[PDB]
């Protein structure tokens, strides 16, 4: 009986993987222009983090010094 | 009842003056004796607790000097 009713929870599924590889393909251009685009706005955030590094470091030298 | 301030020297002094206006036995010297008493009393219960009152005003002043700074400072950051 447990075997006849996984038999019927068994989804029927075309044989053929051509909707599926298509599937594959398009997720896979996806992935690769939102890496792009998370490329570009990457070397733009570490550019932005040295810059507000080195301010950081001018404030933490001299805070100390002026303060101690 | 119990501070140690000018008012209750003030009080001794006046107690004194009233005693020596009313001068056997004496119910004004009996009153300053009891003064005399609880100011013996307020002194015993002194605690020394002394650091030096000319390096207390120095550090106000440098103190201030810092809190100065602070405010220039951060006021200087937010600009």
């Amino acid at each position: 009986m447990q075997i006849d009713t996984l038999i019927n929870q068994l989804p029927g599924i075309s044989t053929a993987p051509k909707h599926q590889l298509e599937k594959i393909k398009k997720l896979q251009n996806s992935i690769e222009e939102k890496q792009l685009e998370r490329k570009s706005l990457e070397s733009e955030n570490e550019d932005l983090k040295l810059q507000l590094a080195k301010r950081i470091e001018t404030f933490g030298r001299l805070s100390c010094v002026l303060f101690q | 009842a119990e501070l140690l301030s000018q008012q209750d020297f003030s009080i001794l002094q006046s107690r004194l003056l009233e005693f020596l206006a009313s001068q056997t036995a004496s119910k004004e010297l009996t009153l300053l004796r009891q003064g005399i008493r609880q100011l013996k009393e307020k002194v015993s219960k002194m605690e020394p607790e002394e650091m030096t009152v000319k390096e207390k005003k120095s550090i106000i002043e440098i103190l201030k000097a810092r809190i100065a700074l602070k405010k220039a400072f951060l006021k200087m950051a937010l600009s």
